[PDB]
């Protein structure tokens, strides 16, 4: 092929032309010495620490910026290279204040493990040193520029990842400073992430300030449930604590970035927790019970109804393994009020057909697509990896961006279309130019989200959005396994339940009122007790005291999602499964356990006793579940296009105006949220600046 | 300043202190609850705010080598004063 | 080919006439332990003991592993025999100090979040 | 300390102690720190 | 001199380990994740084994974190995931196996950051 | 090399290589490598069926006579297929010299005892026995050495946990030290000090 | 000498006790200074090696010279902030001089 | 020789029938050459540090360490992590007043050991002490295990 | 006696699958025509034989395998199904 041949201590190694000399390092095995280089950012070369020699050159290059060519033989543990390091960390840390005790970044820190290992062991500098004055960027990035080293990584990633130019370099020579200027608050839905890759103390985690140590904390891989992205997670605990949350590298869904709600929304674990059985006493308050008296009450209601008087809800947080023993449950008593509180239109294929539903062309596919078209979305503060992932794109691959909707700010430019449903059938209709530019497209993509389909022309824009790519299909030509449409969802446990047979929608709650409600984990305050019978029985299965926990009769303290092993179904289709981190507080057990806990007090009791059985029941109801990496499916728009095209209900004249409309409504979305301090220290911070 | 709980116990420097309804409470009949008296607080709250004529200010605690590691303080911000990082004494410029 | 070298049976039959040898040695060492040791148990419950014991590891289909199991209640057996045990090694078998842990699913799912 | 005294803190003990184990004055271990998970409080008017 | 038998490997008799923490146990193979806090991948080479996580509690006296079971601070290191999986098989402990994961390669130039009709120019530097 | 570096012996270590060449010549049905470190230390890996013969000849020779057993001990690398390593340190004090051999065994898989060349192995195998269940053939009695009277399991082993399964107690409504199973007031916590940025590029590993 | 205490939680004797025996948990004061909420010694676990002393950056945790402290009880031997805070306060005079003394050769 | 005894001048008593009173005498010979070798080294004390000038290895001086970045790192990373041992095995023995005191000690690479095997000589004393108490009284055990030297600490480990 | 609801697992890549592919393909919409309240859900399965999964009042479900099935057998055991004979 093209590959070069390049040596690295004598060892030959093939290279693709346009390779840095830092690339092969990494592919013969060895990690080049960094402080500026990232590679999800810009190349710099500031730090001047990856500086290697050339053999037969009498200048060292840098390793990260420069490109390789036939024959070159780099000589990493040279002597040249050594000396150069050596005199690198020596004027890095000739300025650097002894601020390590004190620091957050103690055991955790490039600069210490890279003194330690390239580094020498004393220093000559016998001046005094600089000192700068602290910034304030908000209440998340706790700031203390002394110990900057001005490696301008921070600057970048706000420039391209975020897109926000908030940050840059004010002066010249030594005294250099980073920040903003002015009294700014640098906020976005990726805010944290300059937290870690910051090499340095500089800017650390506000709420995590002056809590643990990095070696005392044990470290936990599960899956983030905020949102329908699903990004990988790393609960890091101490002493069964959840101290903080970290990013995990997954270069399919979320990179190695995780959201400021994922990040920060942890400290609402520790609030309004549910931790006993509730019951309602004589004078009507809740009092605690036993496990074994809330129990026998609600098997009893279960017992006495039967049918359409039975009733379930699930909330956006809860896991499949919950999901399926409800379903059970509530079908060993001939019931089929099985509801989600997102809506989605079951008008023609519905649920049955599985890529009705999904992120068809998925966050990693988004990358080869050429132009994409948003229709009442705003990705930003819906599935911010995801438009993060569409920023990357544009930014990288040249793609154009036209959005349906209100013009909301999504951080890079775009064509606004309009604001009227009623352009999707002008799209469709041809009249539109928007429809040709998007002809010539060899990868179109169309994405419709769940903020569009809450409203009651659900069926008709999911009609309008399936004919504009049926249009598309048909005009431009089948160009493969593309998958042009697309569907974006905002709750974790949407695509789950939807995979279960789930109805979604709370209509038939609606149109046969129940006498015994279940809520497993709603919050939403969809269905109210103005809307429902006299004297309903309502259970409340969740682990928050929110909107949904005073109106029960009996309350069932679940688990959350860092409490136990559970499978949750992100917007790709592609199922992944939490470990237990720490255990539910007081007397709280497992969703699953209680369900089948109940079903076997009242006599139906389910096949399954543990969780690999519930795994298995999972696995009959559903093949897909069980795989935990995989997220190929088959392709059948054609049947559920052809099957949407016998309804014909009409758009309204009312603009498409997503809920997330800025970012002071971007914190508080779930219950998790509600009760965190943080986001309300953030909403407080945006709301109003000082 | 040690406070008194509305039980009747001190309250620690850290703030704990047992409700009303906690039985660990009975650890504490027949015998007492160590408190320290001296607040650092409190205690270092009362200490005079140093005013150095210089932009950068250096601290080591008192004693040098008996103190703590040496920093540099920047005194630019004239709202509020620079505080040690490790000792908590506070230094500001000479306004006005 | 999963060739590999034996310990002291070369198939299973002799592995199963050592394990009958033990059963014989301790049936007979049973009683002269209960009245030596001054248990408060009878012969029967010590020998129903040493029964529970055995059937314990009944489901073993690999010589090497039979074999070695044998040797060590061989030396278990030593060790009984020349009183180097004390009474509370002889009734840590019988665990009549620990309480009954269940085994249903409602009884486990009501002490803790043990599965 | 008669020909040079200790140096004077006002933080310093000015009346020492001997042991006080077996005392009604002994030392009682406890945890220093706050409550970590916080519950929640129904409230207290009825829903119906 | 050789038995030539042939069955699967089972020391599940001979490890002296409780009945509870054998059949009751669900060990996890995986490469450990890098820390996002640093750049160094030193520590995402070899294979990890671990156990999964039970019940802690807050001890009465002196507010202590007290755990019940004695595999909680055990882990495990294997050259490859053959080999770990081959171990846990051995001991009779059900296990899940997670593929590494490994950064995709990246093509990373200079040359972009100033350029002419691209948007990778850069704002600033 | 300025005083901080331990000074390197090129003589021993030339000795050390003859002598491990010769030894491998004379014994090639056993020995499968020869190494001699950089601080001048002789090891012999050989195979698990040449215990007794290379060790006696390593007594005997009038050019080895390795008379003195100083250690025998063995290590666990649960890794390896062959999962137990165990290591016989010969001192000879005609030559005032030290010898390392190596054999590589499993659980199942039985050694040949050597307390017929070395007396003093005796003890030390059965402590291996103890220690991490390796079954030693033809031994003059082999039992636990070290641990309680019925302990189960091997405790050196990695896969055994630190606290063990079992503590002891007194309770007196039987009257006497009973075993329970193992509860701690205080977790012993887990430290990651294990850090990125490799230290030693001479043993670096291929990507493979 | 202002009376604030020395100890910044940075975990180091914490970290660097062969026998575990101390505990710490931190979090930011009132006036944002960073100050440990519990700082325990189990002095049935203390070896008595004087690792912590010589760890601490800040001279915050020393081994003072008394050694007549017998108990009656095992609880009393667990201690806690408040009864460490108070022995500094009780032997900071002869903890100060010997430090003094002895400084010059660490 | 191992430290600086190929420097110092002293004899080593040897007995000549094996009993317990040939061994008694040769303690107290060696008493009487450890005085001597004590007298040695306190006349000839050169000056100098105390520990290797290898700060990655060694903690540097506290003055240092509230003064210096370099100093300052290295004391955390060597209090908080350790060094890092190159991997290998050694093993390393002395001559430990009861006889020949080994260590076998085998890293990987890491700042914790990965083996620690520690010989000790009252291990195989108290294996030959069945030979040795052939054919003697009962009085006469005690008087072989109080020659053998036997403290059970480093016999047990 | 009541069907709730049918599921069809199918395997997308397998051969065994094969027939019963061409039949959603092929009728599955014409099928949802005939029960426009009937929810037939479709999955994917991955080295295991094709089933079709039917489930009646009160929870009791009952599986056929579905292996080398040709679209008119497919169809037939579904029309089976739903009929109710059996
Ligand atoms: S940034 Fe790193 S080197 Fe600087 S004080 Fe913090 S931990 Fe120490
Ligand atoms: S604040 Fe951190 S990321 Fe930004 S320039 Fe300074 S060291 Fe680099
Ligand atoms: S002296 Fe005690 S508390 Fe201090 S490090 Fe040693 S064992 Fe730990
Ligand atoms: S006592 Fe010293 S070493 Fe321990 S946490 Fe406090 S400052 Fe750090
Ligand atoms: S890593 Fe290349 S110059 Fe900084
Ligand atoms: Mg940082
Ligand atoms: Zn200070």
């Amino acid at each position: 092929s093209n590959l070069i041949e390049v040596f690295v201590d004598g060892q030959s190694v093939m290279v693709e032309p346009g390779t840095t000399v830092l690339q092969a390092c990494e592919k013969v095995g060895m990690q080049i010495p960094r402080f500026c280089y990232h590679e999800r950012l810009s190349v710099a070369g500031n730090c001047r620490m990856c500086l290697v020699e050339i053999e037969k050159a009498p200048k060292v290059v840098a390793a990260c910026a420069m490109p390789v060519m036939k024959g070159w033989n780099i000589l990493t543990n040279s002597e040249k290279s050594k000396k150069a390091r050596e005199g690198v960390m020596e004027f890095l840390l000739a300025n650097h204040p002894l601020d390590c005790p004190i620091c957050d970044q103690g055991g955790e820190c490039d600069l210490q493990d890279q003194s330690m290992m390239f580094g020498s062991d004393r220093s000559r500098f016998l001046e005094g040193k600089r000192a700068v004055e602290d910034k304030n960027i908000g209440p998340l990035v706790k700031t203390i520029m002394t110990r900057c080293i001005q490696c301008t990584r921070c600057i970048r990633f706000a420039s391209e990842i975020a897109g926000v130019d908030d940050l840059g370099t004010t002066g010249r020579g030594n005294d250099m400073q980073v920040g903003t200027y002015i009294e700014k608050m640098f906020m976005s839905e990726l805010s944290g992430n300059i937290i870690d890759i910051c090499p340095v103390g500089a800017l650390t985690s506000k709420p995590y300030a002056f809590t643990a140590r990095p070696w005392e904390t044990r470290k936990t891989e599960s899956i983030d449930v905020m949102d329908a992205v699903g990004s990988n997670i790393v609960v890091s605990t101490r002493t069964g604590e959840v101290m903080r949350i970290l990013p995990r590298m997954h270069e399919d869904i979320n990179e190695e970035w995780i959201s400021d709600k994922t990040r920060f929304a942890y400290d609402g674990l520790k609030r309004q927790r549910l931790t006993q059985p509730m019951i309602r006493n004589e004078k009507g308050l809740l009092t605690y019970t036993t496990w074994e008296d809330a129990l026998s009450r609600v098997a009893g209601m279960l017992q006495s109804f039967q049918g359409n008087d039975v009733a379930a809800i699930a909330g956006g947080l809860v896991d499949a393994e919950a999901l399926v023993a409800l379903k059970d449950l509530l079908n060993r008593v001939d019931s089929d009020s099985l509801c989600t509180e997102e809506v989605f239109p079951t008008a023609g294929a519905g649920t049955d057909l599985r890529s009705n539903y999904l992120l068809n062309t998925t966050i990693a596919g988004v990358e080869e697509a050429d132009v994409i078209l948003l229709v009442g979305t705003n990705p930003r503060f819906e599935a911010p990896l995801f438009n993060a992932r569409i920023r990357k794109s544009w930014l990288h691959n040249d793609l154009k961006v036209a959005l349906i909707g209100s013009p909301v700010d999504l951080t890079y430019r775009y064509d606004h279309l309009g604001d009227s449903p009623k352009i999707l059938q002008d799209i469709a209709s041809g009249n539109h130019p928007f429809s040709q530019i998007l002809k010539e497209a060899k990868k179109p993509m169309v994405v419709l989200g769940s903020s569009a389909l809450q409203r009651s022309d659900g069926t008709a824009i999911l009609a309008a959005v399936s004919n504009i790519a049926q249009n598309i299909r048909l005009s431009s030509g089948v160009t493969g396994d593309w998958k042009v449409m697309n569907i974006l969802h905002r709750i974790a446990s949407q695509v789950a339940a939807l995979d279960l047979g789930y109805k979604p929608g709370v209509e038939a709650i609606r149109k046969n009122p129940p006498k015994v409600l279940f809520l497993l984990g709603a919050d939403g305050g969809c269905i109210t007790r103005q809307d429902l019978p006299k004297d309903c029985f309502i259970i409340y299965q969740g682990h928050h005291g929110d909107v949904g926990a005073p109106m029960a009769d009996v309350i069932l303290p679940g688990a959350a999602y860092t409490e136990k092993s559970a499978t949750y179904v992100n917007t790709e289709g592609r199922a992944q499964q939490t470990k237990v981190a720490v255990t539910p507080p007081g007397l709280a057990r497992e969703d699953w356990k209680i369900i089948r806990a109940l079903s076997e007090i009242a006599g139906m009791t389910l096949p399954y006793d543990t969780l690999d059985q519930v795994r298995s029941r999972l696995e009959e109801v559903s093949p897909n579940l069980v795989r935990y990496d995989d997220v190929e499916g088959a392709n059948y728009f054609q049947q559920a296009n052809e099957l949407s095209k016998l309804v014909n209900q009409q758009l309204l004249a009312d603009p498409l105006v997503p809920p997330q409309l800025t970012i002071k409504d971007f914190y508080m979305t779930d219950s998790i949220s509600r009760a965190s301090q943080t986001m309300a220290k953030c909403v407080k911070a945006v709301t109003e600046g000082i | 300043g040690v406070r008194t709980s509305p039980t009747g116990e001190k309250v620690t420097h850290t703030g704990q202190a047992y409700d009303d309804g906690d039985y660990r409470r009975v650890r504490f009949s027949d015998r007492q609850k160590e408190v320290n008296e001296n607040f650092a607080i409190d205690l270092i709250a009362e200490q005079p705010v140093s005013e150095v004529g210089s932009r950068v200010i250096s601290c080591d605690g008192g004693g040098g080598a008996l103190g703590h590691p040496r920093v540099y303080i920047n005194l630019d911000k004239e709202t509020k004063t620079g505080t040690c990082g490790y000792c908590g004494l506070q230094f500001r410029q000479p306004h006005h | 080919g999963t060739s590999v070298k034996p310990i002291f049976s070369r198939d299973m039959n002799e592995a199963k006439r050592r394990v009958r040898e033990l059963y014989r040695a301790w049936y007979r060492e049973v009683p002269n332990t209960v009245h030596l040791f001054q248990l408060d148990i009878s012969v029967k419950q010590g020998r129903d003991k040493v029964r529970e014991m055995f059937m314990k590891n009944a489901h073993v289909t690999d010589p090497r592993v039979v074999d070695l199991l044998v040797i060590k209640g061989k030396m278990e057996l030593e060790e009984t025999i020349n009183v180097w045990k004390q009474r509370t090694h002889i009734m840590r078998f019988f665990h009549e100090t620990e309480a009954p842990r269940p085994t249903d699913f409602l009884s486990k799912f009501y002490v803790g979040h043990d599965p | 300390p008669t020909t040079k005294p200790p140096t004077a803190r006002k933080y310093i003990w000015t009346n020492h102690k001997f042991n006080v184990s077996g005392t009604p004055q002994q030392y009682v271990p406890y945890s220093t720190t706050r409550k970590k998970i916080q519950e929640w409080v129904p409230p207290s008017t009825p829903y119906k | 001199q050789l038995i030539a038998v042939d069955e699967k490997l089972d020391i599940t008799t001979l490890t002296g380990v409780p009945e509870e923490h054998i059949k009751t146990r669900k060990v996890r193979i995986f490469v450990p994740a890098r820390n996002n806090m640093q750049s160094g991948v030193n520590n995402t080479k070899k294979w990890k084994m671990e156990f999964d996580t039970r019940e802690r509690w807050e001890n009465p006296l002196m507010g202590w974190s007290s755990t019940a079971d004695p595999l909680s601070n055990l882990v495990l290191t294997f050259s490859t995931k053959e080999d770990a999986v081959a171990f846990a098989e051995k001991n009779g402990w059900s296990f899940d196996v997670e593929e590494r994961k490994v950064p995709k390669p990246k093509s990373k130039s200079y040359g972009a950051n100033f350029s002419w009709n691209k948007r990778t120019r850069v704002s600033t530097k | 090399t300025r005083p901080t570096i331990r000074p390197r012996n090129d003589v021993v270590h030339k000795q050390l290589s003859a002598f491990g060449q010769y030894v491998a010549e004379i014994l090639p049905k056993y020995v499968q490598q020869v190494q001699v470190s950089c601080f001048n230390e002789l090891e012999i890996f050989i195979h698990p069926d040449g215990v007794i013969p290379v060790l006696t000849f390593l007594r005997d020779h009038t050019n080895a006579q390795f008379k003195s057993l100083a250690d025998l001990t063995a290590v666990d690398v649960p890794t390896r297929q062959n999962r137990f390593e165990i290591v016989y340190n010969l001192l000879s004090l005609r030559f005032n010299s030290r010898i390392r051999v190596k054999t590589y065994t499993d659980e199942l898989t039985p050694i040949e005892s050597s307390v017929t060349v070395y007396k003093a192995a005796n003890w030390y195998e059965r402590e291996i026995w103890d220690m991490f269940g390796v079954f030693f053939a033809n031994h003059p009695d082999l039992r636990r050495i070290l641990t309680d009277y019925g302990f189960e399991g091997h405790p050196f082993r990695k896969d055994f946990p630190l606290s063990g399964y079992v503590e002891l107690r007194y309770d007196d409504e039987v009257k006497r030290v009973v075993a329970e199973p193992v509860e701690l007031a205080q977790e012993f916590r887990k430290f990651d000090l294990n850090s990125p940025w490799e230290a030693f590029p001479a043993y670096r590993q291929p990507p493979e | 000498p202002s009376g604030e205490e020395r100890c910044i939680a940075c975990k180091l004797c914490e970290a660097v006790c062969p026998a575990q025996a101390i505990t710490i948990e931190a979090e930011p004061r009132a006036d944002g200074s960073r100050r440990t909420t519990r700082y325990d010694i189990d002095m049935t676990k203390c070896i008595y090696c004087g690792f912590c002393q010589e760890a601490c950056p800040v001279d915050a945790i020393v081994e003072g010279p008394n050694f007549e402290f017998s108990t009656e009880t095992h609880e009393e031997l667990l201690y806690n902030k408040e009864k460490l805070l108070n022995n500094g306060d009780k032997w900071e005079a002869e903890i100060a001089a010997n430090i003094q003394a002895d400084y010059l050769y660490r | 020789p191992y430290d600086v005894y190929d420097q110092v001048e002293f004899d080593v008593p040897i007995g000549s029938r094996g009993d317990c009173y040939d061994r008694y005498l040769c303690r107290v010979e060696e008493m009487r050459q450890s005085l001597r070798i004590i007298s040695q080294c306190l006349n000839k004390m050169p000056p100098g540090e105390i520990k290797v000038d290898d700060a990655k290895v060694s903690p540097p001086k506290r003055a240092e360490m509230k003064t210096s970045m370099e100093s300052l790192i290295h004391h955390f990373k060597l209090y908080t992590e350790g060094y890092q041992v190159p991997p290998g095995a050694t093993y390393t023995a002395i001559e430990a007043p009861k006889g020949e005191f080994g260590v076998y000690l085998v890293s990987d690479g890491s700042s914790r050991p990965y083996r620690c095997k520690i010989k000790a000589p009252g291990f195989a004393h108290l294996a030959g002490l069945d030979k040795m108490s052939k054919g003697h009284m009962l009085a006469d055990v005690v008087a072989i295990i109080g020659t053998q030297d036997i403290v059970f600490g480093e016999v047990d480990r | 006696l009541g069907l709730r609801e049918i599921r069809i697992h199918l395997c997308q890549r397998s051969p065994g699958s094969q027939g019963v592919r061409d039949f959603i393909e092929k009728r599955y919409v014409e099928l949802k025509k005939a029960n426009p309240d009937l929810p037939i859900l479709i999955r994917e399965c991955s080295d295991v034989q094709p089933k079709l999964w039917a489930r009646y009042a009160f929870g009791q479900e009952k599986n056929v395998s579905l292996n080398n099935f040709s679209a008119d057998q497919v169809t037939r055991t579904l029309e089976n199904v739903l009929s109710g004979k059996a």
